[PDB]
C-alpha cells in the first residue's frame, strides 16, 4: 500500500476544514531554563492551559506574574528560540477517554506508548475535575478483594475505600499491587496501574506479568519513564485519576494503583523549585499535601444516584529507613483511608506480605468486607495485636501461664496461617476457610510448622470434596451453620489425612 | 468602582490590583465571577490578608484556582465575609462561604454574621468551672472534661481521634439539649460523609424534617484550597459564636482537624510573600490559635464547649503547633501509637493526657485518689517496661512485679468498646458510668481482682462484664 | 508591575494630572533618543562616577535640550534613587505605559503586502470595537513568511494575535492527521 | 559557521554568553569558546549551554578549566549537541570528556561520531527476558542475583569496598562473557583509573599494539575535572554503550563508578546556576538527571546493556536522595555496610537490603530461591537478636536462638569471599566459586554438616571444601 | 523590588523634589498587613518611638528603613 487510496480521505480532511475566526492569546517566550518557560506577554492565559510552542512540546502554565507566566515543558523542549510565538490552546489539560484504552500502555499526554495503535476517543475529561460531593456519596459498604490473605483478613479494602500501601523500598510493594490487580479477574474491576518515575524495564516486567496473567486485557497502565520531564512525571497520576473517573462515572467500579507517589511529590517539587515557588519544610513545596489531596479525593465510592461505582485507590508511598516521620508519608497518612506497612523485618523474616497489624490499619473496617468473614473473625485483628505484644512479652519466657501459653501458641499458629506463597491469590471462600480453621482452634493441637501443608491439604480437600460450600457462601456472603458443618466435616477428614500422615 | 484586575495568580494566592480610588481593607471577601472553563457563570470567592502596595493586594481564594485568568474583574463586597447563621442554618451541610452543599434547597440566608469578629474578653467569659461526664471510661476517670471548657484530642497518625469524635458525638449530642455544631475543618470527606450518615441514622440530623436538628454540619474539604481551609474553621466558629451570643444556648463544637487549619495557614503564608518559621508552619501560628481559642470561650451570656481533634505530624509534642495548642487547651487527651499497636482503644497516653478539671475537690476526694493511684502504678509500669524488655519480668522484683501485672490489667481494662467501633472490633460497645469505672478500678488498684486473667479485662465496658468474661475464659481453659 | 513599569506609571500619572501628557511623550521620545548612545547611558549607569557630576550633567542636558521640568525632576529622582541603571527598560516601558493611560492600543498588524490604508482604518475601527480603546496605534511591517493573509497582533504587548496567512496551512496540516 | 559572538559573564565554572539577537542556539547543545591562554588561543574551552537567560543571552556550563578567558571572548556556536567519537576508535583508547584521546595516542578518526545525549529508548525497545549471569562472588550469587541487561547498583560509603568490588567484577567479566565492555569513570580517583587501566593492559583485555581489538572503551573522567566535565562523562560513557548496543548490537558491560559524583557535580553547578536548592544540599533536578542516566540504560531487543553502577552513599545515609532515587532506578541493590568492614569481612555486604527482583523462584529455580530465603530468614533474625544481644551478653538466649546465632555467623563469615585482585592488598590469593558451591556451602551450613568447626574455619574462603580443608589445617595446628 | 515601590510616594516625590530637604512632620502608610505596616515618612522617629496610627490603633516602630518605616 503506497500512493493508492488515501487521497480521498486527504480531500475529505482538507475540504471541510475550519478557517476559524479564533482570536488566541499568544506569547513571546522570554525565559526558558531547565524545563520551565517564563514567557513574556501572554496576558489572558488560564493557569492550567496547555501552551503550544514552536516545537510541539506543549506546556502547562502553572504560575503567572504581572509580567511573566510560569510555564512548564511537558515534553522537554530542547530547542526553543527566544521570542517564539508560544500561544496557548485555550482548553484546560483535557484528556480523551475510552474503553479502548483497556490494555494500552498510555503516556500522560493520553498517548499510547504500547505500540498497539492510536485510540479513538470522544470525551475530553479535565485534569482537575474535583471530588464528588459530600452528600452525594455513600459509605464504603461493599467488599473488594485483594487475593492476599492478611490484608483481607485484618485490614480490609473496600470498593471506594482508599487504602494506602506504604513501606520501605524493595519489600514487595509493587508485587502486592500487581497481585491485588490480577486478583480481579471476574469482579468487573478496572485497574489503573499508574506507574510513576521508576524503571521502564520494571514497567515492562509488570506488563509482561500482566500479559502472562491475562490481566492486561482490562487494565490501563500509565507508564512514566524516569527520563520524562518532571511536569509529566507528576502530571500522570491526575491523568490516571480522570481516566478512572471516566469509568466510575458510568456505573463501573474501578481500582487505581499509583506507583509510586513519592516520585510524584519529588517531580512536583522539582517543577515548583524551578518555578521559584518557595519551598515549605523538608525542602519540599508545602502543597504536596494539596496535590495529593486533590489526587486521592478524586477517588471514592459513588452512590445509587450517580452510578454506585467506586475508585478504590492504592497510592504506594516510598519511605526511607522505615520512617513514618518523613514529610510525604506524613501527608498521605493524614489524607488516606488507613495505611498498611511493609516492614523489611517482616518481609525478610518470612511474613510475605509483611503487614504487621501493630502499625498497619484500615480505618473504615469490616463493613468494607464480607459478612461471612465478619461473623467468623472480626476479633482476630485485635487478637493478633495482643499476640504480637505478648510474643514481644514472651521474650521473658521462664514460667509462662498456661492460659497465655495457649494464647501465644494460638496466635503463633495464626501468624503461620498469615503466610502465603508467591502470587497465590486465594479464593475469598478459601480465606474464610483458613480464618475459621484458625479461629476454631483445630490447628491448636496440630503441628505448628506444618500449618501451610495442613492448609494446602485442607483447601484441596474441600475444593475437591465440598465445593458446594464455596458457592452457597459466595451467594450468601454469610457464615451459616451449613458452612460451619461443611467446614468442620472436611476439617475432620483432612486432619485425619494429615495425621496419617 | 470597585472593579480591579488580578495581576498575579500563583497557586491559590491572587495578587489583585485596584484603581487608586478604592483599595479595600483586610479580610474582605472578593468574588471573581461569571467565568469558568465552560464559559460558565462560575464564581470564586477570595479574601485578602496582605495588601502589597500600589493600591494592589494579594488575596487567598476559598475555591479552586482553575477558571480565573489574570486581568479579570473582582467584586469586593465592601465588608469582611459574612456567614449565614441561624436555626435555619442547622441541619444542612454548607460551605465556608456559606453555600449549602447539601445540593437540595438552600437555607434561608437573612442573618449573616461576619466571619472575622472580636474575641470575647474574660469579663464576658463564664469563669464558672464545671464538670462533664461523657461516658467513655478513661476520659471520665483521668481526663474529666469541663462542661464549658475547651477539649483537645491530641491524636497520632490516624489512630483513634476521629472514631473517638464519632463515639463522643453519639454519646453526648442526645445528652446536651442545647445546640450543637460539627466543624469539618479539612476533614477526610468520606469519613465526614460517614459521620453525616451516622447523623442521618441516629436522627440527630432528622433527615425527614430539619431545623429541629440541634446539630449543625459545616465541612471544608481537604481537596479544597488552603484558602478555603484557612477560614472554614472560622466559619464553624462563627456559627457556634452566633449560637453562643444570639441564641446563647449550650453549644457543642467538634472541629477536626485544627492542624489542618494550621497547615493551610502555613501553606498559603509560604506563598503570599512571607518568611517561614520553625518546623512546619507560618510565623502567624500563635495568632491563628489565639483568634480561635479566644473566640471559643464559654461566655457569661452563653455557654460553649468546643471539643477538637489535634493531629500532630510525626506523632510528637515538640512540634510547634501542638506546642501552642496545648497552651491553648484545657482538656487534653493524647493518643499513643504504642497503645494503638497493642490494640488498646482509645489509645490514650494517660501519663500525657491530663485536665484542669482533675482537681480533688472538684472530682471527689476518693475519685482523685483513684486517679492518682492508677496514674502512679501506670507511670511506674511505663518506667519499668524497658528494664523488663532486657531483664525479664520474672527477675523484676516482686514489689514491682505485682504492680506491672496490675497496671497491665489496668490499661486493657480502660480499653472499652464503642457503639460505632463494633465494625472494627466485633462486639457492640458500651456506655460506661463513672461510678462503675471507679468501682472496677478500686478493685484492680487495690488488688482484689488480681486473680482474674489480664485478657479478661480486654475490651470490656463493665468490671462485672469483666468478671463474666473471666468466668468464660476459665470455662474455656477447662474446655 | 515591575519597578520600571511602576516608575513609568508614576511619571505618566504626574503628566496626566499636570496636563503635560504629549509634552512628556515627545520628551521621553527625545530622552530615549539621547539614551540610545551607550557613552552617556554608561556614564549614568556607572555608580563609580560622582553623583554631583552626574546631576550636573543631567540638568545640563535638560537645560540644553529644553525638556519638561516634570521629566527632568523625574530623572533627577532616578539618579538619586539609583534606578538610573534601568533607564532602557524604564523608558521603553514608559512609552507603553503612556499609551495605556492614553488608551492608545498599539496593534502590530504585519502581513506580506503593504495593505490599503483604508483597510488599515477598517480593521482599526474593528479592533477599537473589540477593545474599547481610545486610539489603535496601527503598526505594519512586511513579513515574508506570512503567505497572504492579514496577521494582527494586539492586546497589551503581543498577547492577542490573529492570522490568515500560514494559519490556513497550519489548520490543514494539523486537522488532517487527526 | 554558526552564530559567533561574545560571552557576557563568567562565574567560576559557569558562564553566561550573549549572542546576536536573531538566532540563539539550542538548549542542551554544545559550543566551543576560543578565548585565550598563555601560549596560543586554543579551543580547549569547550562549553555547553544550560539556560537561555534573557537579553539574547544563554547561561552555559563549561567543560574544562575556566581560567584565563574573560567575558567578550570570541565564542563559536557549533550548533549541534556535543559530538563524541564512537566506534572501534573507542576500543582501548582512554579518551576524555569531549572524546579526545588523552591516552597519549593518536587522535581517533571522526568518521563515526554521535551527539552526547539522546531521547529515552522505547517502551517496546525494552527487552523481555529477565537475564541472569553469575559473577563468582558468593554473597552476590547467593542473595543478590544480577539482572544482566538491567542495572546493577553498588552502594555504600567510602572505605567500604566498592571500587575494589568493581575491580574484582571487571577482573572476572573482562575475560568472561559479554562482548564490548565499556568502563566509565565518573569522579574516579585518576591514579586508580590508570591502575585499572594497567590491570587491563597486563591482563591483556585491552591491546597494546593494534588497539582496535580490545572490546573495552575505558572512558574515564577523573575526579579532578571541573563540574561540567564530571556532569558529562557519564553521558559520554552511556553514549558509547548505547552506540555499541545499537551498532555493534552487543551485550555491553557498563562498569561505572560512581554516579553520586555525577549528581554532586550537578548540584554544585546548579548552585551557581541560581536554581534554588533541594533536599539537604543537592540540585532540584537530581531526579530527572538520574532518570536520564538510568532510562538511557536498558537491555535493548539486541543489546543487553548490563550496567554495574556505583553510588557513593554520603556518610552512610540511605535516607539521602542520592541513594533514594538510584535504588528505585536500578535492579540489584548492593549496599555495603561499613560496620561489616569494621569487623573485617571483605566484601562487607549486608544481606538485608542488598537484594534484587532476580531473587525470584521462576528465575533462579525455586531451589535457589528458597536457598537465598533460608539464608535471609536466619540473618534477619540474627540482626533482630543482635540489637539486644550486644547489650546483656550471649547466653540469655534460648538454646535454639544461640544455635541460630552461631549458624547465622557461620553464613556471615562464610560469605567472606577472598578476592583475586585483593591478593596485593591483603595477601591471600583469591578464589572463584559458582552455583554448585552456592547451593552446597549453604546446604552444609543449614543442614548442620559443618556444625562444629569454628568461626575462622570458613573465614576468608569461598569454597566450602576449601573451608573444610582450612578447618583440617587449623585443627591440625593445635 | 526596591523600597517605596508604590509610585504614589514617587508621584509626590517627582512633583516636589525640588529642594534638598526631608519629610519629618508626619507620614503615610506605604505597606500594611498581618498586624505590621511598612509606612513612609516622619523621618525623625526614635528607635521604638510610639506611632500614632490612623484610627488610633497605635503601635511601635522598629524597622525604620530609608524610604519606609516598619
Ligand atoms: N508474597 C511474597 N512472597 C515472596 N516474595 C515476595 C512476596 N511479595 C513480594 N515479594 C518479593 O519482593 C520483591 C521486591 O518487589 P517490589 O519491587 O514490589 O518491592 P518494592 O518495595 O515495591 O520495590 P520498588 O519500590 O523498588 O519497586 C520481589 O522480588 C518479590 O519477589
Ligand atoms: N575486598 C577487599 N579486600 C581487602 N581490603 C579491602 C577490600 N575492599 C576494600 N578494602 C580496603 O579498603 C581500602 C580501599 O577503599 P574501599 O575499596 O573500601 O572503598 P572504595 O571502593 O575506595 O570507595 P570509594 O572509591 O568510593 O572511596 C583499601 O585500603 C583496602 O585496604
Ligand atoms: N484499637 C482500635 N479501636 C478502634 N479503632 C481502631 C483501633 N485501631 C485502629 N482503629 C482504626 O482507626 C480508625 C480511626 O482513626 P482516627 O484517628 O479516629 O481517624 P483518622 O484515622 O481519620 O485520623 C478507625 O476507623 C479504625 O478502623
Amino acid at each position: 500500500i503506497r500512493a493508492d487510496e488515501i487521497s480521498k480521505i486527504i480531500r475529505e480532511r482538507i475540504e471541510g476544514y475550519n478557517r476559524e475566526v479564533k482570536v488566541v492569546n499568544t506569547g513571546t517566550v522570554l525565559q526558558v531554563g531547565d524545563g520551565i518557560a517564563r514567557i513574556h506577554g501572554l496576558d489572558e492565559v488560564m493557569a492550567g492551559e496547555l501552551v503550544e510552542f514552536e516545537e510541539g512540546t506543549i506546556g502547562i502554565a502553572l504560575n503567572l506574574e504581572s509580567n511573566n507566566v510560569g510555564v512548564v515543558l511537558m515534553g522537554d523542549g530542547l530547542m526553543i528560540q527566544e521570542g517564539s510565538s508560544v500561544k496557548a490552546t485555550g482548553r484546560i489539560a483535557q484528556i480523551p477517554v475510552s474503553e479502548a484504552y483497556l490494555g494500552r500502555v498510555i503516556n500522560a499526554l493520553a498517548k499510547p506508548i504500547d505500540g498497539r495503535g492510536e485510540i479513538t476517543a470522544s470525551e475530553s475529561r479535565l485534569i482537575e475535575s474535583p471530588a464528588p460531593g459530600i452528600m452525594s456519596r455513600r459509605s464504603v459498604y461493599e467488599p473488594l478483594q485483594t487475593g492476599l490473605i492478611a490484608i483481607d483478613a485484618m485490614i480490609p479494602v473496600g470498593r471506594g475505600q482508599r487504602e494506602l500501601i506504604i513501606g520501605d523500598r524493595q519489600t514487595g510493594k509493587t508485587a502486592v499491587a500487581t497481585d491485588t490487580i490480577l486478583n480481579q479477574q471476574g469482579q468487573n474491576v478496572i485497574c489503573v496501574y499508574v506507574a510513576i518515575g521508576q524503571k521502564a524495564s520494571s514497567v515492562a516486567q509488570v506488563v509482561t506479568n500482566f500479559q502472562e496473567r491475562g490481566a492486561m486485557e482490562y487494565t490501563i497502565v500509565v507508564a512514566e519513564t524516569a527520563d520524562s520531564p518532571a511536569t509529566l512525571q507528576y502530571l500522570a497520576p491526575y491523568t490516571g485519576a480522570a481516566l478512572a473517573e471516566y469509568f466510575m462515572y458510568r456505573e463501573r467500579h474501578t481500582l487505581i494503583i499509583y506507583d509510586d507517589l513519592s516520585k510524584q511529590a519529588q517531580a512536583y517539587r522539582q517543577m515548583s523549585l524551578l518555578l521559584r515557588r518557595p519551598p515549605g519544610r523538608e525542602a519540599y513545596p508545602g502543597d504536596v499535601f494539596y496535590l495529593h489531596s486533590r489526587l486521592l479525593e478524586r477517588a471514592a465510592k459513588l452512590s445509587s444516584l450517580l452510578g454506585e461505582g467506586s475508585m478504590t485507590a492504592l497510592p504506594i508511598v516510598e519511605t526511607q529507613a522505615g520512617d513514618v516521620s518523613a514529610y510525604i508519608p506524613t501527608n498521605v497518612i493524614s489524607i488516606t483511608d488507613g495505611q498498611i506497612f511493609l516492614s523489611a523485618d517482616l518481609f525478610n523474616a518470612g511474613i510475605r506480605p509483611a503487614i504487621n497489624v501493630g502499625i498497619s490499619v484500615s480505618r473504615v473496617g469490616s463493613a468494607a468486607q464480607i459478612k461471612a468473614m465478619k461473623k467468623v473473625a472480626g476479633k482476630l485483628k485485635l487478637e493478633l495485636a495482643q499476640f504480637a505484644e505478648l510474643e514481644a512479652f514472651a521474650q521473658f519466657a521462664s514460667d509462662l501461664d498456661k492460659a497465655t501459653q495457649n494464647q501465644l501458641a494460638r496466635g503463633q499458629r495464626l501468624r503461620e496461617l498469615l503466610k502465603q506463597p508467591q502470587s497465590a491469590p486465594l479464593t475469598v471462600e478459601e480465606q474464610v476457610m483458613t480464618i475459621y480453621t484458625g479461629t476454631n482452634g483445630y490447628l491448636d493441637s496440630l503441628e505448628l510448622d506444618q500449618v501451610r501443608k495442613y492448609l494446602v491439604e485442607l483447601r484441596t480437600y474441600v475444593k475437591t470434596n465440598k465445593p458446594e460450600f464455596q458457592e452457597i457462601i459466595s451467594s450468601t456472603k454469610t457464615f451459616t451453620e451449613e458452612a460451619e458443618a461443611l467446614l468442620k466435616e472436611a476439617i475432620q477428614e483432612q486432619m485425619e489425612r494429615f495425621l496419617l500422615q | 468602582k470597585n472593579l480591579g484586575r488580578i495581576a498575579q495568580i500563583i497557586g491559590p494566592v491572587l495578587d489583585v490590583a485596584f484603581p487608586p480610588g478604592k483599595m479595600p481593607n483586610i479580610y474582605n471577601a472578593l468574588i471573581v465571577k461569571g467565568r469558568d472553563t465552560a464559559g460558565q457563570p462560575m464564581n470564586v470567592t477570595c479574601e485578602v490578608q496582605q495588601l502589597l502596595g500600589n493600591n494592589r493586594v494579594r488575596a487567598v481564594a476559598m475555591s479552586a484556582t482553575d477558571g480565573l485568568t489574570r486581568g479579570m474583574e473582582v467584586i469586593d463586597t465592601g465588608a469582611p465575609l459574612s456567614v449565614p447563621v441561624g436555626g435555619a442554618t442547622l441541619g444542612r451541610i454548607f460551605n465556608v462561604l456559606g453555600e449549602p452543599v447539601d445540593n437540595l434547597g438552600p437555607v434561608d440566608t437573612r442573618t449573616t454574621s461576619p466571619i472575622h469578629r472580636s474575641a470575647p474578653a474574660f469579663t464576658q467569659l463564664d469563669t464558672k468551672l464545671s464538670i462533664f461526664e461523657t461516658g467513655i471510661k478513661v476520659v471520665d476517670l483521668l481526663a474529666p472534661y469541663r462542661r464549658g471548657g475547651k477539649i483537645g484530642l491530641f491524636g497520632g497518625a490516624g489512630v483513634g481521634k476521629t472514631v473517638l469524635i464519632m463515639e463522643l458525638i453519639n454519646n453526648i449530642a442526645k445528652a446536651h439539649g442545647g445546640v450543637s455544631v460539627f466543624g469539618g475543618v479539612g476533614e477526610r470527606t468520606r469519613e465526614g460523609n460517614d459521620l453525616y450518615m451516622e447523623m442521618k441514622e441516629s436522627g440527630v440530623i432528622n433527615e425527614q424534617n430539619i431545623a429541629e436538628s440541634k446539630v449543625a454540619l459545616v465541612y471544608g474539604q481537604m481537596n479544597e484550597p488552603p484558602g478555603a481551609r484557612m477560614r472554614v474553621g472560622l466559619t464553624a466558629l462563627t456559627m457556634a459564636e452566633y449560637f453562643r451570643d444570639v441564641n446563647e444556648q449550650d453549644v457543642l463544637l467538634f472541629i477536626d482537624n485544627i492542624f489542618r487549619f494550621v497547615q493551610a495557614g502555613s501553606e498559603v503564608s509560604a506563598l503570599l510573600g512571607r518568611m517561614p518559621s520553625a518546623v512546619g508552619y507560618q510565623p502567624t501560628l500563635s495568632t491563628e490559635m489565639g483568634s480561635l481559642q479566644e473566640r471559643i470561650t464559654s461566655t457569661k451570656e452563653g455557654s460553649i464547649t468546643s471539643i477538637q481533634a489535634v493531629y500532630v505530624p510525626a506523632d510528637d509534642l515538640t512540634d510547634p503547633a501542638p506546642a501552642t495548642t496545648f497552651a491553648h487547651l484545657d482538656a487534653t487527651t493524647v493518643l499513643s501509637r504504642g497503645l494503638a499497636a497493642k490494640g488498646i482503644y482509645p489509645a490514650v497516653d494517660p501519663l500525657d493526657s491530663t485536665s484542669t478539671m482533675l482537681q480533688p475537690r472538684i472530682v471527689g476526694e476518693e475519685h482523685y485518689e483513684i486517679a492518682q493511684r492508677v496514674k502512679e502504678t501506670l507511670q511506674r509500669y511505663k518506667e519499668l517496661q524497658d528494664i523488663i524488655a532486657i531483664l525479664g519480668l520474672d527477675e523484676l522484683s516482686e514489689e514491682d512485679r505485682l504492680t506491672v501485672a496490675r497496671a497491665r490489667k489496668i490499661e486493657r481494662f480502660l480499653s472499652q468498646p464503642f457503639f460505632v467501633a463494633e465494625v472494627f472490633t466485633g462486639s457492640p460497645g458500651k456506655y460506661v458510668g463513672l461510678a462503675e469505672t471507679i468501682r472496677g478500678f478500686q478493685l484492680i488498684l487495690s488488688g482484689e481482682l488480681d486473680s482474674l486473667p489480664e485478657q479478661a479485662f480486654y475490651l470490656v465496658g463493665n468490671i462485672d462484664e469483666a468478671t463474666a468474661k473471666a468466668m468464660n475464659l476459665e470455662m474455656e481453659s477447662k474446655l | 508591575d515591575s519597578t520600571a513599569s511602576r516608575y513609568a506609571s508614576a511619571l505618566a500619572d504626574v503628566a496626566d494630572v499636570t496636563g503635560t501628557l504629549e509634552a512628556t511623550n515627545s520628551d521621553v521620545e527625545k530622552l530615549i533618543r539621547i539614551f540610545s548612545e551607550e557613552p552617556v547611558y554608561y556614564f549614568f549607569a556607572n555608580p563609580v562616577i560622582s553623583i554631583d557630576n552626574k546631576r550636573s550633567v543631567l540638568d545640563e542636558i535638560i537645560t540644553t535640550s529644553g525638556l519638561q521640568p516634570h521629566t527632568a525632576n523625574f530623572i533627577n529622582i532616578l539618579i538619586d534613587s539609583e534606578r538610573i541603571n534601568l533607564v532602557k527598560e524604564i523608558l521603553n516601558e514608559f512609552e507603553d505605559v503612556f499609551n495605556k493611560i492614553t488608551g492608545t492600543e498599539v496593534a502590530v498588524v504585519t502581513s506580506v503586502v503593504k495593505l490599503e490604508n483604508d483597510h488599515l482604518a477598517q480593521i482599526a475601527k474593528g479592533v477599537q470595537k473589540i477593545t474599547g480603546a481610545k486610539n489603535v496605534r496601527i503598526k505594519t511591517v512586511i513579513d515574508p513568511s506570512l503567505v497572504a493573509g492579514f496577521t494582527i497582533r494586539y492586546g497589551n504587548e503581543g498577547s492577542k494575535l490573529v492570522d490568515m496567512s500560514v494559519k490556513k496551512q497550519l489548520e490543514e496540516i494539523a486537522a488532517q492527521l487527526e
